[PDB]
């Protein structure tokens, strides 16, 4: 008999080509969400600094009424 | 391999990539697609292997 190592009846195909999923929410939508999150941070910054100026005027009233 | 097949390279089928400019970026990419063609040649060589003689 013959007992080499033969290819056993043919072998299935091996993938042989590039494959790129290329996703990632192309520049329109992600550009938009970047500017939108930036605007959200701006508006919260505006509100908090106005409240902070209120508090700073109260501390000014403290130093004024203390002084004499 | 395509011009003077000095062996059984003629009985296997592939396609060699060519660079487009002298830029070594092209040279690099040519090496990568030669690797992928090497995988194709190994696939066909396991497909059509004869159990002849050492």
């Amino acid at each position: 008999v013959k007992q080499d190592m033969p290819p056993v009846g043919g072998y299935g195909p091996i993938d042989y080509k590039r494959n790129l999923p290329r996703r990632g929410l192309s520049g329109y939508s992600m550009f938009a969400v970047g500017i939108g999150a930036l605007l959200f941070g701006y508006w919260s910054m505006m509100r908090w600094n106005r409240e902070r100026r209120r508090l700073q005027i109260e501390d000014f009233e403290a130093r004024i009424a203390l002084m004499p | 391999r395509k011009t003077q097949p000095y062996d059984v390279y003629d009985q296997v089928e592939f396609d060699v990539p060519i660079g487009s400019r002298g830029d070594c970026y092209d040279r690099y990419l040519c090496r990568v697609e030669e690797m992928r063609q090497s995988i194709r040649i190994i696939s066909q060589c396991l497909n059509k292997m004869p159990p002849g003689e050492i």
